[PDB]
Parts: C-alpha cells; structure tokens; sequence
C-alpha cells in the first residue's frame, strides 16, 4: 500500500516529465540558428564524433574476426564455405550495425553529452548562461543535438566496413578460404537498396532517440552530484531499452 | 522619482518557511540601493524573481508595465539582455580563460562592425582594472579573484540596471576601498542603475540611496541612511552594531537535558 | 552622432553602437584633406561617453600619419570618472 | 613542428599516469578491512549489481531472440534444425557473454564509478575527508572495489541464461522446432567444465580491468566539470579497448 | 611558550609567481593567532601545507619534530585525526542532511561504547547552536548556512589544533557577533589551539595573540595586535584603517592606448 | 576518571572517551543502593568539561529515580562557559 502507491506516483511523475522532455524537443529544432552557430557544430563533431572513432574500429575488427571464425567449422561439414561471406555480410548489416554501433556510442557520448550539461547546473553555469541573457536552448544544446544526430550514421558504416574487412583477415590470411568466392557470396545476396540503405534508416532512429534523452537527462537534472550519477543510468537504460525496443518494430517494416 | 522595477504585493514560499508576504518595492532609476538583512530571506531569491527565474506566487512584477512570465521568451531573452549580474559565488565559464569570460558577452551581442567588435574586445579590459591577466585558466584562482573577473563581465555591456551580489566577500580592506568607489565611479559618471545585496553596513550606509533590511517576509527599515538609523525599529537598533539582543535561532531546541534521552 | 564640416569634426549627442561606423569611414575622409591636422574635435558635446566613445576617435589615428597632430578639447565632466578608473594620467588634448 | 612533440611524450604522462594506478592498486588490497567495511559493501552492490539487474535481462532477451532467427533459416535447408540449440549456446557462452556484458556494465556502472568520485572531487568532498581523516582508498574505493568484482560475474551468468532462454521462446513457440533435439542438441556439445566454468574465467579478468579502470580515472582527475567527461570517455576508451583485447588471449589459452 | 607548529624556511611555486620564500612561523599553544594579509597570498595554501597536501619545496615543516611527509600514511591519517578544518567555501558531504554531516567525524571516530557513541551523538547538536534542523538537506542553504553547519562539524572532535578558514563571509553583524563570541569562549575553555585566515580588521585584532600579515612572499609584520598597529612599516598603515596607497596591480597594463592597437 | 565511595559518587580528574563506559555501570551500581539519593556529585573536581561531561552523569538518571533528586556541586569554572554557549538556564544542582 505504502511503498506501492509511493513507486505509482513514480512512475506517475516520470511519465509525466517525458511528456516534457516532448515539450523541450520541438522548441529546439522549430527556429532557426544564427551566425556562430556552425562553428560550435563543428567543434560538437569534433567533440562527439572524432574522439568517438577511435572505439568502433577496434570493437569493428573484433566481431567480424569471431563471427566468421565459429560458425564456419560447423558449416564446412556439409558443403559450405562460400557462404561465409553471406553470413557475416547480412548479420552485420542488418542486424547488429544497427545495434551494437549506438551501446557503444551511448556509452561514450551518450554521457558525454549528460555530464557536460551536467557540468553547467552544478555551479550554476546553466543559470549564469540565462541571467546575462542567451538561451542555452539555443545555445549549448542545438549544437549538441544536430552533432548527436549526424555523427552516428557517420560512424556505424564506418564500424560495418571494418567489421566485414576484419572477417575476411581471418579467412584469407588464416582459413585459406578462397577470395572469389567469399566476395561473390556477397554480391549475389546483399542488395544494396534493402540492406545498405535500411541499415541506415535503422540507424538514424537510434541516433536520435540516444541522443535526445541523453541531452534532456542532462540538462533537467538536480545539481546533486549523487544523481547526477542516477541520471547517468536513464540515459543509458532508457536508449538501451528503446534502442533494443525499436529494432523489433524496425525489422517487422523492414522485412518478414 | 520614476521607477524601473514596481514589486507589487507577493507571496513565496519554496522552503515552505515565511518568505516574503505581501511585500512590494521600488527602485529609482539612478539610485544605488542594498538588499541587505539577516539570513531570513532567500539568498538573492529577490533577485531571482528580478530575473525571472523563480515564480511569483501571488506576486506581481512590473518592469515598466511590461510583465515578466506574461511577456513571451523571445523578449525575455531581449529582457535579460538589459542586466549585469555577478553571482553569489561567481559562476565563471571554466573551459574558457579569463580573456573569454569577460568577453563572453560581448561577442554574444555585437552590433557593430568586426573591427569595432575588436575595438571594444581590447578596450574594456583596461577599462575594469585588467588588460594583464587574459590567457590564465579560471583554474588559478581565489574568493578574492573570483568576484574580481566575475565583474568585469558583470559592467561588459553598459546596463540600465545592474545587479550585484556579496562582491565584498573575498577582499582586502585596500582593494575593497578601490571596489567601493569603481561601483559608485561608474554610477555618477554613466547614470545607470544598481542593486546591491550584501551586510556590510560601514560602506554600504556610505554608497546607498534607499535601503531595504528585510528580516523574514517584510520591510524592516526603508529610505535613505539618515532617516534609517535616525529612525531604528526595535530591529534596526540591534542590527547596525550587532548588539547581542536579537529574536534569532540561537539554539533551535529549548527543550531540557535532564529529561531528554541520547538515542 | 554627426560630424560635421568647417574643417571641425565634432562629435555631437551620442555614441550608441548602432553607429560610428558609417561616422567612421566618412568622418576618416574629411582627414585625408586635412593636412597637418589642424582640426579640433570638441568631445564636450559627447555626452554619453562609454568606453565606445574611446573607439573610433583614436581609430581614425590607426590610419593618420601624425600621433599628436589631431587635437580634442576636454571631457564632458563624466568621462574623466573612467580615466582614474583606468588610472590615466594626460592621453588626450586636454584643451 | 610543437605540436608533434606535443601529441609526443602524450603516452609518457599516460603511461606514468597507468603505472600510478597500478601503485594505487596494491594498496587497496595489501591491508584487512575493518569493521563497517561489509555495511557499505552491501550498500554497493545495492548500488551497482541489484541496479543493473534491470538492463541485461532486457538486451538478454534480446540476442538469442535474433541469434536463432536467423541462421537457422540458412541452416533448415540443408539438414539441419537439430543444431540450433548448439550455435546458441556456444557462441553465448565462450564467446560473447563475457564481451557484451561487460560494454553494457562499463555502460553503467563503469561510469557510476566515476562520476561519483568525480563528484567528491569538485566540491573537495575528497580533501576534507582527508582533512578530518580517513583514507578513500580505505573509505571510498575499496568497498566500490570489492563489489564491482562480485557483481559482474553474477550478472553474465544471469544475462546467458535468459540469453538461451530467450532464444528457446522464438523457436518452440513461433519456429515450431523439436524440443527434445533442442536440449539435447546442447548436452551433448556443451561439457560444464570446459564451457561454463571457462565463461567464468574468462567474465573475472574482463570484471577487474573493466572497474578497477573507473575507479581510478575518477580519483586522479582534476575537479573541472568539463575534464569529467573527457576522464569518463577513458574509463570506456580503456576499458572497451582492454575487454577485447583480452579476449583474443582468453580465447586462444582455453582452446585454439 | 612552547609551540605545536615550527614553520622552519619555505620555498614554494604553484603558480610560478612569487610565495612563501624563507619564511619561518611557531604557533604557541593556546592562542588565538590570525593569518591575515592582501590577497598576495595562497588561500589557505599555507594551511595546506600544514595539512600536508601540497608539498614544501625547500621547506621543513616541523610538528614537535615529528616531520610531515617524513612520516607514515599510517600516521598521518593519525596526525589528521588531530585538526578539525572547515573549509573555503565550506565543503559539506553533499546529500547526507545536517544531521549526518556534523555526525561524520563522531562516527569515524568512536572509542566508547553504543550508547556513550549516541550520548555525544545527541549531546553536540545541542552543544553547537543547533539541534532543531537536523534532518534538511544540505540543498537548502546559503553562505550564511554553509560555513555554520560547517562550523559545527569542525568542532566535533577537541582538537589539539583546530583551523578556521573565513567564517565571517556570509554572516549577519548580529550572528558574527555571537560567532566571534562562540570562536573565542571555546578557546579560554578548552585550551585548545586556533588557526584563523581572514580579512576583517576590526573583530580579529580584538580576538587575536599574534597575527602575521604576509605580503606576497614574507612577514609584513608580527605580534601582538598592540605592537604591530604601533610598529606599522609603510605595509601596515596601509592596512588598516585602508588608505588608498599601494603597490598593489590596480591596473595591470600600463602601456599607452594612443598607440595601442585594438586588435 | 574514578568514583569512589563513602556514598559519594565523584568525577575526578578526566573524562576521555576511553573510559566512562565501565565507571558508568558499576557508578550505576552504587546509585541502586542510594536510596532516595543524597548523594552528592562534585564535578570541580572534573576539570576537562567537554561535552563529554555531559554525558554519562545524567545517562544515570535516565532511568535513575526522582530528576533532581541526585545532587550537583558546581562547575570547575570553565563548564559554565559552556552553559551559555548553549544558552542555558539554570540545569543541574548549584551548591
Ligand atoms: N530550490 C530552492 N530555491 C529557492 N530557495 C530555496 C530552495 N531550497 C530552499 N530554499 C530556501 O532558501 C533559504 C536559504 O537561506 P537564505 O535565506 O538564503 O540564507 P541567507 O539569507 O544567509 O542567504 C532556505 O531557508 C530555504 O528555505
Ligand atoms: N593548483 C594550485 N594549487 C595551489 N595554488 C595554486 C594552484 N593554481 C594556482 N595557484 C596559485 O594560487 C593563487 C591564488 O590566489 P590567492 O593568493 O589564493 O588569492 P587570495 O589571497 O585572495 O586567496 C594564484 O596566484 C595562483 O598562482
Ligand atoms: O583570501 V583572500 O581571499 O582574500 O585572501
Ligand atoms: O545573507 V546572507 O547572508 O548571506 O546572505
């Protein structure tokens, strides 16, 4: 009774907050920017995008060089080894180029962008920011958003195209698998148009929805520096709920 | 004796004590006045309604008419850009150095052209005391050296009012002597506006036109310091030397010992 | 705000930001025909001096020839507040 | 011709900085905990394990959902639907159950590890504990330590089993296969001692080089609220970086 | 006069200007001494030194020949356990409420039994000027309320030294009053032994044994407060009553504008 | 430190924080055999007031008998500075 009804006005309030966060959203992309306001986006790309590059590669040559390495010496007992290429090609592509490239961008830059907004509210650097008159609306979140927006399809064929050159440096160089047809097996079942470019509308959906809770959990938060550790996680467990909860209505459009 | 801020009656109450009942205040236009009193009152929680931040429960706040949260956030933002405001302990740009701080609001509100917009960058740091100590990081850097950068961005843009908060908190008695007279030296000489809050009653007597010692909700002690301490309340009495006779939360409990168990 | 003719340029009312630029390039181009400058500029009719009434005068001066061959008069009794505020001593033509 | 020398001599401070952390790490460990040590230890576990409890059911559920999906479909059409049970089970458990557990916990626990001792940093909550007199790294470090050990273990194993639990529900309630051939397509490929217990080993080298990265990068960081976020990327750059570059040694001593 | 601290010769560059350079102090036990001085000084960054944290570069920091950073981390969480500091802007263990925070250095350092650990639990709180707000969250309070709930966790444990750090930056004439009172009566009672750094002339020279004032990197004058106002060097006058003379950085670019280019 | 006898319970010469806890329940167990208590504590003999001479004087009445039935001296004059740095009245027994 007590502790139930206290966990529904929770889950009451934060419905409630959401709805803002709704509020927020639309306030920010409905005007238009200034002068000054590409050469913060420039330098967002530079803070977001270029210092993240550096992660997808190496976690990109990891998985192609387990996928490939595993399922092959199952597959060879029957007749096939030409359908490596496939395998690794249309599981990538569709499926975890999608997901996997947004929880490790999440975890870098999805805090990244919270613990910067929660930089400016702990020593009042939000409200310094509106006292002397701008908008950080317009100001510290705009380029954070459109950067946030951008950079993630930037990087997630980034990842698969070292993902799928990281597969074929195990099957080469040590399987001895033949080139020709591990290259063929591709060409003849990965379509660009259905594979390659809904790989990308998969991933704008995760980019946006990573990166618009992890700018809002940032900026309504209380300076407490203890929860500013508790709204952490809600970026991270609400993308990654909504990440993962939106593929499965992303795979259904898409295909099946 | 034409106004700029009109507080009409208001009532607030965000700590759920006794904050400011049916309270209303004016503040000439030309006239430097200090929000002062005891620990009572919210902490610039006046000047957080000024702004805007803080709502107004029963309030009514009239800048000329215009009314701050009836007006739209496009003229809000057109609304604070009119005031300087150093904070409490002065919230500074830290990423940036001290060559960005104060040039922070310049560069957010330039109208001229870019030499002009130069012109103005170099001109004001030898215009506050400064021009010497640009490229240091907000890192190194005390009480005393905080409020100092703090105003200069806070005098950046020419005002038609200005706010101060508790600059004579981190100074020396020589400093502080050139601070009391670089507040007033640009008071005369620019005909702007200023709010001061801070309990230091030697130089704040000497610098003021209207005084406002609030003690919970209400006026305590209004005018000029003439008839302020030529007219002491019973409140106002113990609070110009500090006389040790006061209704204040000495100790909070006056309950007993002996009969009082220690958990 | 506007600088006029009779060999004088004379700042007069008010400097106010949305200004001087055109009062700059123009009022530059009287001091081309000015040789030897000879012309007062009376800052007593300034009245509203800013810091930006520090600007554009002495920005004529980056593109003159001569340092103290261009002469002013004297504050208008507000100004000289920022010179000790800047702890000046003698800067300009004190006439 | 700076900047070279600039970008040079940057691993220097960063392998002097490395070589700290592993003189920080003795410390810790090399004394006996006093009384009031399992109180708050306790109270970590309820911080980062009973916490994150709520996240890997989810992406749990998740994989095995898509790892029988879809290569059963390529596999049906020779002879085999039998085998599905086998490339579940062995590709979560010696293979990614000990990657993709630790990236979702350095997600959020290796942050909250951080950004709460970048908390005490700030505002000086480290030196006036000093000041009064403890010792953090006898206050403050080691029971956040000693919990993130324990609880990463005791969650990859929990995040495997409804991994295969998952996938048991896309395949007998919609896919329609034969459950007798699905276990005991498992228990004959899948030995305990091997797979099971080396998933383990495996899950506690990739639990202390994952927390005891966050611990330190949020001691030695400088209190500025920009430089928190740049010190928190460090704590996932090195962690993600040392996760899977462990992996490649784990995998090639165990078998291989 | 015996002392506890022996300051022998100090050299030290944080910030690459000049500090501290050979200057040697004794603090003699049982007196009230103030460290004042311009803001050419460290702040509290001697009291760090005596803390421990910063290192003495050439210096030699003697505590009853029991040498800092010559010692034990074992001992020195043992020398920490002597000093009760509160700080600057005073640092409070953020969420733990009022109640939790004056009671942190109680419970880390308890050596009698549960109820006797309760006892002075529930007996400080009274013990302070305090006992009626013991569960607010340190989110609601201002510099008046910081450095007092700070206060109060500084005296927790008797000390055999104890520092203070500015706690006259926020506080009413009334309640500074009762402060520089509740500073001092601990002092005759407890024999105890005070550190302040401050800059309020008035109130310290009447609380003081022995200030020191320190320009930038020296003693500018030492003493008892009746020697040191009749022994004035060309420093001290200009100290006190706070006549606008000295060679402090008033403007820090003394080039021309004339032919100064403006970027 | 020590509470001696002749019926007398006496706080002489620290309280430290050490100790109080086995002078308090074996002080207790002379305080059941002082019935109606006329027994007197003299705390001048105290000398290090601390709070900590608050404490385990009156944790024996706590459950002790009638509150101002056992008896108090005085103050070793520096505990009464402590009496109005809590602003209080009279407490204890003045004798
Ligand atoms: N979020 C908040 N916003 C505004 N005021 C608050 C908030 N939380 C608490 N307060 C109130 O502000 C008061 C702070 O004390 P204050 O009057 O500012 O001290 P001082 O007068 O010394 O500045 C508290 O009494 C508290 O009730
Ligand atoms: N990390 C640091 N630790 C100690 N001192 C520093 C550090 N960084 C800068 N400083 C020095 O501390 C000084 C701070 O000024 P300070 O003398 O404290 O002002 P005030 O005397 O008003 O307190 C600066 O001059 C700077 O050189
Ligand atoms: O500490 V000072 O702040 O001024 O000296
Ligand atoms: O009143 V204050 O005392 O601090 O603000």
């Amino acid at each position: 009774m007590n502790t139930i009804a206290w966990l529904g006005r929770l889950v009451i309030e934060r419905i409630r907050g959401i709805g803002v966060a709704a509020l927020m959203l639309l306030q920010i992309i409905f005007s238009l920017p200034s002068a000054g306001g590409f050469g913060r986006f420039v330098y967002q790309m530079h803070r977001v995008g270029v210092m993240s590059l550096l992660i997808i590669t190496v976690s990109g040559l990891f998985i192609g060089l387990v996928l490939g390495l595993q399922g092959y010496s199952i597959l060879v007992n029957v007749g096939s080894e030409s359908m490596l290429g496939t395998m690794v090609s249309l599981t990538l592509l569709r499926e975890l180029a999608p997901v996997v490239a947004a929880l490790l961008f999440a975890g870098r830059a999805g805090s990244a962008l919270t613990a910067e907004i929660g930089s400016m509210k702990q020593s009042e650097q939000l409200a310094s920011m509106e006292m002397i008159g701008v908008d950080p609306l317009k100001q510290i979140v705009s380029p954070r958003l459109w950067a946030g927006i951008v950079s993630l399809p930037m990087l997630t064929v980034i990842f698969a195209a070292i993902g799928i050159v990281g597969g074929k440096l195990v099957g080469v160089d040590f399987l001895g698998v033949d080139e020709g047809s591990f290259w063929s097996g591709m060409q003849n079942n990965v379509q660009f148009g259905h594979d390659v470019v809904n790989g990308i509308i998969k991933s704008i959906v995760f980019a946006l929805l990573c990166t618009w809770i992890a700018v809002f959990q940032g900026y309504a938060c209380d300076p407490t520096p203890e929860g500013i550790a508790t709204a952490m996680t809600r970026t991270v467990v609400y993308s990654s709920l909504c990440v993962l909860g939106f593929d499965f209505v992303l795979t259904a459009v898409m295909f099946g | 004796t034409q106004s700029l801020i009109e507080v009409k009656n208001l009532s607030f109450n965000r700590g759920e004590r006794v904050i400011y009942d049916n309270i209303s205040l004016n503040i000439r236009r030309g006239q430097i006045t200090a929000i002062m009193g005891p620990s009572g009152t919210g902490k610039t929680t006046l000047l957080r309604l000024i702004g805007g931040q803080l709502v107004p429960d029963q309030g009514e706040v009239l800048l000329d008419g215009k009314d701050i949260a009836q007006m739209s956030r496009q003229e809000l933002f057109a609304a604070r850009a009119r005031m300087g405001m150093l904070f409490q302990s002065g919230a500074l740009f830290t990423d940036m150095s001290v060559y960005e701080n104060v040039a922070f609001p310049i560069r957010a509100h330039t109208k001229l052209s870019e030499n002009l917009i130069a012109e103005l960058v170099a001109l004001k740091l030898e215009s506050v005391g400064l021009r010497g100590t640009e490229q240091l990081m907000p890192t190194e850097l005390s009480g005393g050296m905080n409020r100092r950068v703090a105003l200069a961005r806070a005098i950046a843009l020419d005002p038609d009012l200005i706010m101060y908060d508790e600059p004579f908190a981190g100074q020396d008695p020589i400093v502080k002597g050139v601070l009391t007279r670089l507040i007033r030296s640009l008071r005369e000489a620019l005909d702007l506006t200023t709010i001061i809050v801070s309990h230091d009653v030697p130089e704040t007597l000497s610098i003021a036109d209207y005084i406002y010692v609030v003690a919970e909700g209400k006026i305590q002690g209004e005018g000029t310091p003439e008839e302020l301490q030529a007219y002491a309340s019973p409140f106002v009495k113990q609070f110009l030397t500090g006389s040790a006779e006061g209704p204040v939360e000495y100790q909070f409990s006056h309950q007993a010992y002996l009969d009082n168990e220690v958990r | 705000v506007v600088q006029y003719l009779n060999q004088e340029l004379v700042v007069s009312g008010k400097i106010d930001f949305e200004n001087a630029e055109q009062q700059y390039q123009a009022g530059l181009a009287i001091i081309k025909k000015q040789t030897s400058f000879p012309l007062i500029v009376d800052l007593k009719q300034l009245e509203h001096g800013n810091t930006l009434a520090l600007a554009v005068l002495v920005q004529w001066l980056r593109q003159t020839p001569q340092k103290s061959g261009l002469h002013f008069k004297n504050v208008p009794e507000k100004m000289l507040k920022i010179i000790q505020a800047c702890h000046l001593q003698e800067d300009l033509h004190l006439v």
